[PDB]
Formats: structure tokens, sequence, C-alpha cells
């Protein structure tokens, strides 16, 4: 699951290489890195 | 001349109010010495327990990972030590934590929308909008998960918020709860408040009878100083009730004819628990950390 | 951002008292200083962590980028 | 964590101040006790750090651009070409996992130009370690022939209070942390509470913050009464003064009217000589965290040691 | 020139350990 | 058995054998006040006092000097035998007296 | 005037006897005032 | 036993001692004069 | 043009040097005036080349098998061929086999005079200097004696350094210069150090004495009021006087009889102050004798009290407190009395025998301030 | 005691500021002949002129504060001594007890005409002392 979110809209849209950097739902320029189910080690302090 | 057996004729313990949490004894004829080692350690050796490893798988709360990961170590769950061994950290993570040292909570909660007719609350406008204590659920693994069966591990306080979520947002956690003392982290902490304060002295050198015993009186707490008559002098009905505001002192009428002092022998000690042990268990093993300090060094080689 | 859990200077705690606070100040119509005695904080310590708490997680809560409008 | 004011102006209030707090309200006792407290120098709490008082966060944004017409530099990875382990910092995409832990040398973007037809990283370098809090990809200047070149990555660092930081009253009383005592060793009031915050006696008969002095008293008696009092210029007189006004106040609640308080020692554990000056303030953590010229030649042809010169 | 108005209602709020506001 | 946890300061200890300065680590106030306290009820003991030399070292010291007939390694042995049992008094007065409730 | 006084020496066809603080440190000499105002020899015991 | 030792910067030593209490202060003007 | 490029290069470049180190000051009253707190960050890089010797054989044997990761350790080992051998990649085992290795006799004549050497970390018996820039005059550039101190990030410096560096800890910093040869390590132990400096050459007036806590103590400690108990009197003497750290003269800790006897045994708080001295000055010469002044008029202390008169009679305190103008950087009082009598050392052990003494008595004895003033 | 401040600060806090002097005269006034726009023209009267009746313990009037704040503000050697360091830095004690320049030549016949070291001469004239120290210092 790759995942890019709207700036305006809040769309999580993802795209591939040789494609325009611009929401397909809306025409936003400015988009977001979204994120996935990783692994994250933490210290309860 | 002092003997252990003649500390045993003076030594007195008086119980005024003894509640499920917080319990109020004094201790008669005992030195400083001894009442401040025992504060000192129902605070600092008495251990507890509580997450401490906290593995996000994801978080796309508001409240940053660390922020997440901090407040739930703060929570203090209703768990019985003694039914965890003490984790030994130079082995590596793969055998460092077993059925018999860690404790796992698992916190899995997404966000949703719900159609209600709108200020209008959380609880109605969205689904699993706020996490609380309660939703930290408990996983019994490996080798013992019978041991825990008539023991649930919950929560000490389950309404405690521990995130704010909006739809599309979801926590995923595997927290790992160990064996730790209150020196270390305050999330470790047993007692709440435990502090001792010396009974009130007040040495009434003149009569001061008449209309000066009822502004005496005054500035006293309601319970202190009691009036027999007119006269019949002035008395102190409960010197224990008072506040130690030192009222008395600044008025011109007072100051000389009367002295507030204390008696060094006389302690009232106030214990508060956080919720996993009882007031008492928490004094009872303080002393008996004490006695275990003087045993470890009786039989010790003493060196050089 | 949240009401914090237990008090900074005796670490009673205070994080399931906040909802509780608004409740006894919006339908009993009493007074801070008596709805904060019903809650069990007679210490001034505890007394102001509830009596001063902001609560800027509703003010922050308002963006939010994963829902329309 | 931001605390709204005990003691304050209204004018506080009519500026909505409280959208943004700039401080926290902290038991301060004024007190020589650590003996690491001395002029500009002050005592922080350790069981007060340890729960998260006077915690900050820095955030720090990066333009990574591709600009230095024909696009040479693509994000991403080229293939046959891939330096090992880069896959756990970066994503597919080449930009990094909003979320990483980054240190110094860690790369934070990779792309691809093809003039050296070889697979480059974009370094994070930094004394301070980093989480990635924002990447956010910016595809502007262009009308129809659109591919990304810009990209902005915000970095979260962690900033807890360190023994060299800044502290301050409301009252220009500022004092570099000496020590993040422990609350065993901290003295300890009759009420059970230890400071969070401690300030030297000796830094007030030079500066005469009588303010602050008088801030302390309105501070405690405001948290035990839970009302807020009015700090505005001029309000208070000369017949009417706040020392005697939060003093009433502090007498009714059922402490000393002077604003003092009757503390242990953490150490000896005997009562201190005499009642010691403890209320709630205000306190703000501010934001800061060779060459031998010629004088130093002076220097040691003074002392006339021609070796150190040499 | 007015001097300021005193407050209203302001009792006692602090006793010894084992005992409450039983005292009035 | 453990040698770091006490230790003897040679170079303060009298040649034989009654005045001589002992080093116990991960130690302080807790064990040291009480410590010299029981030390100093000795009728043997002339001078007992704790020390503790600096707050960042995990260092305890105690000196005893005695009068003759005892050294003052047999005036610490007693010290803590002493308040071994001192502590069985305390401990025995509280299991009694919660009984008594 | 590093120049000017550089000139007024070539004309002078000057020796610098390295005397001075300043042109000991030029040249990378030990300076006369102190520990430099003697010499150090070693006594050795063998003819 | 008071007597001086040879090989002291009497010259720097006395420059210092106008110099540093100079900075406390007529004053300069008349001492550059 | 080239005279441009001269114009100034002789003003600019004729120096970065190499081998040094800076970090802001912290205070410490637990270390000795002569002493440097250095934090372990320091200790562990600011290494040293210790030419390898049978008298230093086994000290430089576990340095090298530590390596340069573990304190005292030692990053690098220079053979006699003139070659480096870097201990950093190294595991315990090449390291071991290096150490056997050390004292090992020279085949090749040609270098048969040289020995190894060992770049080993920082120990404590190391010099420093310390700098505190502006440096305006030779006593803001000193030599202090290193003490690593254990989970420290800052410089540790002492109260009596504060004057002449010109350093207030709001946030200064300093610069520790770790010279590389014994010749330079004599200039910073016996010529620039920090001992002989009790007195500037400026008026010869103290630069030298406690400042402000142990200024109030005295006045308090030495107040005829003071009375002390056996118990309370000893912890005193022992609290500020240590043997093993070499404090006393006589091996064992000597202690006047009480000036109460009957009906309960009390030492005032000026014997406390006699015996002090009683265990600092030698045993071989006599006792002080000196009849100072106090800054506190006789008036303040009641009727008929002599102690404005600063009375000191066979090394006792006999009469008057003791101010800021006998223990504080201040010309004719006790510490620059015992200074001409007694020499240099005395007078530091005094003063740092008062400071400690004053900071614990404070400890129990607090002090505040209120408006009611 | 000297530990801080003076009985000039303590009479400012119990007493009285006094008067505002501002550099070495009296508070600045206007062409208009008033000192504030509080004042009438040339008010002969003490506050007028900056002299503050108020303490800081009572508080301090308007007029007080601003000619207060007026004095207050008012108080908010390098090449010297480069000079003299470049010409004297070679000028020392000589082994024969005259003060030479780096070149050899005399510039002192003589450091005072005792050649006692200042740093010793304190007690050299302190008899009684050295009488009541005499086996000490012998
Ligand atoms: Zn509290």
């Amino acid at each position: 699951t790759l995942k890019y979110i709207c700036a305006e809209c809040s769309s999580k849209l993802s795209l591939s290489r040789t494609d325009a950097v611009r929401c397909k739902d809306c025409g936003h320029r400015i988009l977001l890195k979204a994120r996935t189910k990783r692994l994250v080690q933490f210290e309860a302090r | 001349e002092w003997n252990v057996e003649k500390f045993k004729k003076d030594f007195e313990v008086n119980i005024s109010s003894l509640d499920a949490r917080e319990a109020n004894f004094d201790l008669i004829n005992i030195d400083t010495s001894i009442a401040n080692a025992f504060r000192r350690i129902m605070i600092s050796e008495v251990p507890s327990v509580a997450a401490e490893y906290v593995y996000f798988f994801n978080n796309t709360s508001v409240i940053q990972d660390e922020v997440l990961a901090h407040r739930i170590g703060l929570v203090p769950l209703k768990v019985d030590p003694d039914m965890l061994t003490w984790v030994d950290s130079n082995l590596p993570d793969d055998e460092k934590f077993t059925d018999e040292n860690t404790i796992v909570l698992s916190l899995n909660v997404k966000c949703t929308r719900n159609p209600d007719a709108p200020s209008t609350d959380p609880k109605e406008l969205y689904n699993n909008a706020h996490v609380y204590a309660r939703d930290l659920k408990f996983e019994p693994q490996g080798r013992q998960s019978t041991t825990f069966a008539d023991c649930p591990v919950v929560p000490a306080d389950p309404d405690i918020l521990l995130a704010k979520l909006r739809p599309g947002q979801e926590i995923s956690l595997k927290a790992h709860c160990i064996l730790g003392i209150g020196g270390d982290h305050a999330k470790f902490s047993p007692v709440s408040t435990a502090s001792y304060r010396l009974l009130p002295q007040i040495n009434i050198l003149q009569p001061i009878k008449g209309e000066s015993a009822r502004r005496f009186q005054k500035c006293f707490p309601p319970g202190v100083i009691g009036i027999d008559e007119g006269s019949d002098e002035a008395y102190v009905k409960d010197a224990r009730k008072d506040t130690v505001s030192r009222e008395v002192l600044r008025y011109e009428e007072f100051a000389d004819k009367v002295k507030l002092g204390r008696v060094r022998n006389h302690f009232i000690f106030n214990v508060e628990s956080a919720g996993a042990m009882t007031p008492e268990e928490i004094f009872f093993k303080s002393v008996r950390i004490l006695k275990n300090k003087a045993e470890y060094l009786k039989n010790c080689p003493i060196t050089q | 951002m949240i009401v914090p859990v237990r008090c900074f200077s005796c670490g009673k705690v205070v994080g399931d008292k906040w909802e509780s606070y608004l409740n006894l100040l919006q339908e009993d119509e009493l007074d801070e200083g008596t709805a904060l005695s019903r809650l069990g904080l007679k210490r001034y310590c505890c007394r102001r962590m509830i009596l001063t708490h902001v609560d800027l997680i509703e003010k922050f809560l308002r963006y939010n980028p994963l829902e329309k409008r | 964590t931001g605390q709204t004011p005990i003691v304050k102006a209204n004018l506080y209030d009519d500026y909505g101040m409280d959208n943004f707090p700039n401080g926290f309200n902290a038991v301060v006792a004024v007190i020589s006790y650590t003996g690491y407290d001395m002029d500009d120098a002050m005592i922080i709490n350790k069981s007060a750090d340890e729960r998260g008082f006077g915690y900050g966060t820095m955030y720090k944004t990066e333009k990574v651009d591709l600009a230095l017409d024909p696009i040479t530099q693509h994000f991403g990875f080229g293939n046959d070409e891939w330096p090992k382990e880069w896959l756990e910092k970066l994503d597919e995409d080449g930009l990094p996992y909003i979320g990483t832990y980054v240190e110094e040398g860690d790369p934070i973007c990779a792309y691809f130009d093809d003039t050296l037809n070889k697979t480059k990283i974009k370094t994070y370098h930094s004394s301070e370690p980093a989480y990635i809090e924002e990447v956010n990809l910016i595809g502007d200047e262009s009308n129809k022939f659109q591919e990304l070149q810009t990209v902005s990555i915000k970095y979260r660092i962690r900033r807890t209070p360190q023994i060299g930081d800044k502290f301050s009253s409301r009252h220009g009383q500022k004092g570099v942390c000496s020590r993040k005592w422990p609350t065993i060793d901290m003295p300890f009031s009759e009420t059970g509470i230890q400071p969070d915050i401690i300030i030297n006696p000796h830094a007030f008969p030079s500066r005469m913050t009588i303010g602050m002095f008088v801030e302390s008293l309105a501070g405690k008696a405001g948290a035990l009464h839970g009302i807020a009092q009015d700090s505005t210029p001029w309000i208070f007189n000369e017949d009417d003064t706040p020392a005697d006004y939060f003093g009433e106040q502090l007498a009714k609640a059922g402490y000393n009217y002077h604003g003092n308080e009757p503390m242990y020692s953490g150490a000896t554990g005997e009562e201190l000589r005499a009642d010691i000056y403890v209320g709630v303030v205000y306190y703000q953590r501010l934001r800061h965290m060779i060459r031998v010229g010629e004088m130093e030649r002076d220097a040691l042809i003074g002392h006339g040691t021609s070796f150190l010169l040499q | 020139r007015k001097d300021v108005p005193k407050v209203e209602g302001l009792k006692l709020e602090h006793f010894a350990t084992g005992y409450d506001a039983e005292d009035f | 058995p453990d040698r770091e946890k006490i230790k003897l300061l040679t170079q303060a200890t009298s040649e034989d054998g009654t005045s001589a300065s002992f080093q116990i680590v991960e130690e302080d106030h807790t064990l040291g006040n009480a410590l010299r306290y029981v030390i100093m009820k000795n009728p043997d003991v002339e001078f007992c006092g704790y020390s503790i030399p600096h707050p960042s070292e995990n260092l305890l010291n105690i000196r005893i000097q005695t009068y003759g007939e005892t050294t003052a390694v047999d005036a610490l042995q007693k010290g803590l035998k002493d308040l071994m049992d001192l502590c069985d008094v305390v401990e025995s007065k509280f299991t009694e007296k919660i009984k008594s409730m | 005037t590093t120049c000017q006084f550089l000139t007024k020496a070539v004309l002078d066809n000057e020796r610098e006897q390295l005397d001075s603080p300043s042109a000991r440190i030029v040249v990378g000499k030990l300076n006369n005032v102190g520990t430099g105002s003697f010499d150090v020899l070693a006594k050795v015991p063998n003819a | 036993r008071s007597l001086i030792n040879p090989g002291e910067a009497v010259g720097i030593i006395a420059s210092q001692s106008v110099g540093e209490p100079s900075t406390q202060m007529l004053g300069i003007p008349r001492l550059r004069e | 043009g080239v005279k441009q490029a001269l114009e100034g290069l002789f003003r600019k470049h004729m120096k970065r040097v190499n081998y040094a180190a800076r970090s802001v000051i912290s205070p410490d009253p637990n270390i000795e005036t002569n002493e440097i707190g250095v934090p372990p960050v320091f200790a562990v890089k600011l290494t040293y080349p210790e030419p390898v010797t049978a008298y230093n054989i086994a000290e430089l044997r576990q340095a090298v098998i530590n390596g340069p990761d573990k304190w005292p350790g030692a990053t690098q080992i220079q053979n006699e061929d003139g070659s480096l051998v870097s201990l950093i990649g190294m595991s315990v085992e090449q390291r071991k086999a290096l150490a056997n290795q050390l004292l090992t006799p020279s085949s090749n004549v040609s270098t048969h005079t040289l020995n190894k050497k060992v770049y080993r970390h920082i120990k404590n018996r190391d010099v420093v200097l310390m700098n505190r820039q502006p440096t305006l005059h030779k006593a803001s550039m000193m030599g202090h004696k290193v003490r690593v101190l254990p989970n420290e990030k800052t410089l540790r410096l002492h109260y009596a350094n504060t004057g002449a560096y010109n350093a207030d800890f709001d946030g200064d910093e300093m610069n520790m210069h770790f010279p590389q040869n014994e010749n330079a390590r004599a200039e910073a132990l016996n010529l620039a150090n920090t001992d002989s400096q009790y007195l500037t050459p400026t008026s010869g007036s103290p630069v030298r004495g406690l400042i402000q806590d142990h200024i109030s103590a005295g006045v308090w400690l030495t107040s005829k009021d003071s009375f002390f108990t056996r118990e309370q009197y000893q912890q005193y003497i022992y609290g500020c006087i240590r043997p093993e750290d070499g404090h006393t003269t006589r091996s064992k800790i000597v202690t006047l009889p009480p000036t109460i006897f009957k009906p309960y045994p009390l030492w005032t708080g000026k014997q406390i102050i006699t015996t002090v001295l009683l265990n600092v000055t030698p045993p071989d010469m006599p006792g002080i004798n000196l009849i100072s002044k106090n800054k506190i008029k006789n008036e303040y202390w009641g009727k008929g009290s002599l102690e404005n008169e600063v009375l000191f009679k066979d090394g006792a305190l006999l009469c008057g407190i003791l101010d800021k103008s006998q223990y504080g950087a201040s010309k004719y009082g006790i510490v620059h009395s015992l200074h001409e009598v007694y020499g240099p050392e005395v007078a530091a052990k005094v003063l740092s025998v008062l400071g400690r003494l004053f900071t614990n008595y404070i400890t129990a004895t607090a002090f505040t301030c209120g408006m009611d003033d | 005691s000297g530990a801080k401040g003076s009985n000039v600060n303590v009479s400012q806090i119990m007493c009285l500021l006094g008067q505002q002097a501002l550099e070495g005269r009296r508070v600045p006034v206007m062409v208009s002949g008033k000192t504030l726009p509080s004042f009438k023209p040339y008010e002969t009267d003490a506050m007028a002129g900056g002299y503050v009746k108020g303490r800081f313990y009572s508080g301090i009037k308007p007029q007080e504060y601003y000619f207060h704040c007026m004095a207050g503000r008012e108080g908010l050697s390098g090449y010297l001594q480069r000079c003299l360091t470049k010409q004297l830095e070679g000028v020392h004690v000589s082994y024969d007890n005259s003060i030479r320049d780096a070149d050899g030549t005399l510039v002192q016949f003589m450091y005072g005409g005792d050649a006692i070291d200042i740093t010793k001469e304190s007690h050299m004239t302190q008899f009684e002392f050295c009488l009541d120290n005499y086996y000490a210092l012998l």
C-alpha cells in the first residue's frame, strides 16, 4: 500500500513515475507523504 | 542507659484512621533517625510495575509516539508484584523477556464516523474517538497464562484519557510492562505521599483566663483550645489538631504569655497509596527493608 | 494539550478528573473551589493542576487532515 | 506543557495570550541548600523533569531542490547500482519514512543523476539527532511538463532540559540549570511537596525583583483557593500593600502570612533552621541550548614560560 | 481615591492528618 | 563474598588498633547516621562519626575511635549486630500493635 | 610601514643581530628574556 | 630574605599596573596627554 | 596585489594550535581550589605520549588492553622504528598481544636508544592550563590539577578561582590546554599553577577567600549563642577535616575539652575554629597569635560585648566572630595571618577546611529573608 | 554585615528615594517652565524638581515614577596599554639588580633603592608581629 495525501482535499492517492505531481481529485500541486505499518521501538520514559 | 528492651517499654503506635488507600498512624517515643528512615524507604525503596517498552506499529493520532509511550508508562497498573521476577539487562531481547519477567498490554484503536443530528458530542459524532487506559487489552503469553486467570491485568484507574482521535486516525502498539523501582523513574512510585509531622506542643506559661481565653481560642483551630469556664484556667484539649500557624504569637497580649514547641519523640505519619499495595503493607515493607539493610551488613566480610 | 496524568508536585492522578470537573461547573452550577473539593483535591498543588488546565487539544483537533471539511 | 498564569495582568486575556502559553506555574523555593545554585545558577527538580516539566521540541525544515533546463537528477533509486542498507531510512520513492530516527551521516533522501550514472544520496548532518515529522513534495513553476525536483523535509528534534539551559521568572531573574537535583536529595515541605525550581536567595539583594516575591505569595494563594489574581501595575497602594493582601489570603487558607513554609532537609532529614520562602511562580524556559592570539602570546611571555610559547 | 473592596466567604481548608472538616 | 562493599582505609587505620576509617560503597545517610548512633552507644567507643566524601561518588565513610580492650573492627561488628536486633524489636512491636487494633 | 623600514634597512645594508623579541619571533629563535637569558650545558664524565 | 629575584618583567608589569586600573576612570585624556 | 596580501599577515598569522578543549564552566565546592573537574568526554580524548619503561610497563599494559573506548585506556602505540599502530579497530585479543610486546628490546641498532610510546588518555595527576578570555592578566591563565568527575558534561571549577579569571557562572566558557611534555608540566605545576597566588602583586593584598554563604555561616557559627554537643562537635570536625584526604597533620583528630562541663557537656562555636587550626597547622610550630577587628560593631551584640575584637592566642579563637574581614580576600585577617606564619599551603588548607565546615553547617542551619524586614 | 547592599538602598526601601539627580543637576525643565504636564509653570515645589518623598515599600506616585525613570536610565585603555607594553616588553630586572632594556641599555640604576620584592615587603615593618613570632620566624 503506497500512499500520498493531498494538501487541499486530503485524498490519499499515490502516483508512479512519468506522472504529473498533482492530486487526481483536485488540481493541487502540494502532496504529503503518508505512513505505513512499521515497527518503532520506544522507551516509556 | 538505652536497651532494645527498654525501647519496647516506651515505644507506642496509635492508629487514628486506616482507609483502603491512606493510613494515619503515630510513632511515639522513637528517634527522628528511625522515623525519617522509614519515610525515605516508603518513597524510594518501595518498587512497582508498569510499562517500559512501547512497541508502535502505527500512530496516526495528533499525540506523538514518544508522548503517547510516556503516558502509558505513567498509567498505574493494578498488578501485584512478587508475581514477576526481575528482568536481566545484559542478555539480549530474545532471552530478556519471558512469561515470568514481562507483562504485555496491547492497544488497537481505529476512529470512524457515525450518523447523528448536530457543539455535538464526540461520543455521538465519532466512534472510538477517546482512547482510555481501559483500552489497554491484557495479553497473557508463554508457560503461565493461568497464573493471571483470577488476576486480570487492568489499569488501577481505567477512565484515564490516553489519546484523542478523529476518523481516519489509528493507534496500534504492544507495551512491555516490567518490574522497576521509584528511584529510577517516578512511573514506579508505590505510595503518593509518605510524610510525618511532629506533635505540636503549646506550653501555657500563664493561666490567661477570662475574655483573653476566648481570644486565645480563636488563634488555634476550633478543636485545639478548650476553655473550662471563665476561670479554671485555659487548657489544651487536642494539640494534635493544631496547624502550627503561630497566629497566637502575632498578638502583644499573648506573645510572652505562651510558648510554641513540639514533642520530638512523637511522629504523626500519613501514608497514601498509589493503588498497588495497602498503606500498611508499604510501611511494613519499609521496616523490613531497614532491618534487611542492617542484616546484609551484619553477614558481610569487612574487606581491607 | 490534554489533562496531565498525575499532579506534577506530589503525583496524585488528575487525568480522570477533567471531564468530571466541567460537569460540576455546567450541570451542578457549582463554583471553581467547591467543584475541586468534590473531586478529592485538597492540596493546593493538586487544586491548581485541574483549575489551571487549558485543554488546547480541543482547539488542536479542529484541524484534521484525514476528514473532508 | 503550556500553563495559564495564576498571577497575571488582566490584559493577558484581552490579547488572548492563553492561545499561546509562554511558560508554566512551578513550585519555587527561595533557598540556598544544594550549593550548586549561586547568583546566575538555579536548580531544577529531577523527578519534575522526569515527569515532563519544561519539556520542549524543536522543528527544523530543509528544502531539497534539484536545480543546481534538462532534467538529470531524479528522486528514487537507480537500477543495477545500490549501496548496502539504505532502504532502512528511505522508502521506494527515495524519500524518507515519516517518523524515522536519523543521526549525522544517515541518508535523508535518494536520487539518481544520469551525468554520473550513479545512485547518490543527500546526507543528514547535525550534532543533534532527529525524527521525520513532515515530507512534502512540491512540483510547481511548470504548466504541462510536470515532474518533482523540490521536496520539503521537517525534522523534529526533542529537547529535554539539559544542564546549561536558561530558565527565568517574569521578573528578569534568568539563571542556567546548574544540576537536575533528585527529589530524595531535594528539600521537602511540611505539606510533602519538594520545589520544582530552586532560586538562590543571594539573587534578590542586587536585582531588587520584589515583584517575584509578591508573585510567590500570590501564586500560592491562588493555587489553594482556586482564583486568579490581578498583578496589573499600580493596582495596589502604599496603604493597600499586596504583601498584606495575599498575606491575609495565605493566613485564611491555613498557611504562614509571610509566605514561609517549614521545610525539612533531604540529606540529614532534620527540620531546617528557619521556615523557607516557598510559592508558585510562573517560570519560562528560554529557547537557547583554536587561535592563540597576540594577547595569549603576551601572557605566555608574561609568565616567562618560553617552552609553553614554543 | 476609592479603596479596593474585600472579598467574601473565606473559611478554613487545612486540618490535621486524621481530622476532616467536621469542626464548624 | 564481595570485597568491594566494606574496605578498611589502612592509610588512616591505627597501627594497633582502636582507631580506623571504614569505606562502604552504595551507602549514604540512611545506614550512615543509624550505624554511627548505635556505635556511639558502646561504652568503649571514644569517637564516632560518618562522612560522605562527595554526593556524585557512591561512598560512605565511618570513623570509629575506641578506648582500649576493643578494636574498631569489633565496635563496627557490634554496631551491625545491635542494629539488626534493634530492627527486630521495631518489627516485633509493629506486628503486635497490628493485632492489638 | 613594513616596506618603508625594510627599504631603510636594505639601503643601510643593515645586519639584523636578532637580539630583539620581535626579530627572534620572525626567525623562530628563542626569546632572550627570562628562561632565554642563559644557556644550559650538560656535565659529561668521560674525557 | 625579602630581596627580589632578577628576571622579572617590570616593564610589562608597569604598563599593566597603569593600564588595568585606568579602565575604572582628568582620567584617560590627561593620561594620554 | 602581493602588498594587499600582506595587509595583515603579520598580525593575523604570525596561530591556531593543536590539542585543546573548551566547555561551559559549572561551580563545585567539593573539588580542591587548585583542581579542575574534567568531564569523562575530554578525559577519553585528551591522550598523551607516555614512553614505555620498566617502572610503568604494568600501568600502560592495562591501558593497551583497555583500548580507546575504556578509561583509563590508550588510542595508539608508537614503535621505536617511528611507525604508529592504531588500537581503534582491534579486539581485546590483538591488544593483549601488543601489550606483551611493549618492553621487547630493539633488534635495530639505529633505534636501540629509543623505546615504544603509548598514546594513553588523561589520568588524575596531570596538569592543565585553564583559560577564561579576555586574558587581561596572567592570573586569567593558571595551572589546575585534573580531577576526572564521572557522569559530567561541563568543566567543574571551585569558587576560589572566580576572582582571578573574572568568571561568573552565567553560562561562561573556559579553555583547557593539556601540555604534552614534563618541562611544560613542571611550569604549569610550579610557576603558572594556582597556589602561589594568594597575594596579588598589584598591592600585595589577598585575592583568595570565601564569598557569601560561608561569611553568613561564620557570623552564626562563631556567635556566643552557638553551642554544640559532643556528637554535633565531632561531626563538624570530621565533616571538614578528613585524615584520609591528608587534611590532618597529627594522623589522629585531636579534640579540645568542652567549654561547659556541668550540667551537660557543651562545646562553643569558636572551639570548632580552634580545633580546625589545631589539626591543619603543623604540630612542631606554636599556635597563631593575632589581635584583629570585625566589620560588625560591638553595639549589635548587646551591652559590654568585646565580640568586635578578633583574638587568637596560641591558635585559639577566644574573642570575636569571623567576618569577610577574616576568611575573605581581606588583608591582615586570620587566613592572611596564617599565610604569613605557616605558609601558602597551610592557608590553602585552612580555606578549603573552613569552606567545607560552613557548607556543612549551613545544611543544618539554613537562612532566608522576608518582607517584615 | 557587608553581605549585600548598603544603608542607602535600605533607606530608599523604608524611607524615601530622595532627590532624583540628572547629570549633576535636578529634573530637566521644558521651555514653558514646566518639569511635567502635571506641574504648574515655574512651580516652587520639591516634588516638581524631582524630590521623591515616596519609598519602594509604600510605592511611588506617577510623577515620581517618571522622574525615577529619567535618573535610572541616565546611568545606562586598550591602545594606551598597547603603546606602553610594546616599548617596555624587554625592560626587566638584571642579575646586577639594575633595570635593563632588551638590548642591555640601562633604564634604572635600581628597582627602588633597597632591592626588596614587593610580595615580601609587608611584615618587614610589622616589628611587634615579628617579635611575638620570634622563634617561629627564626
Ligand atoms: Zn499535588
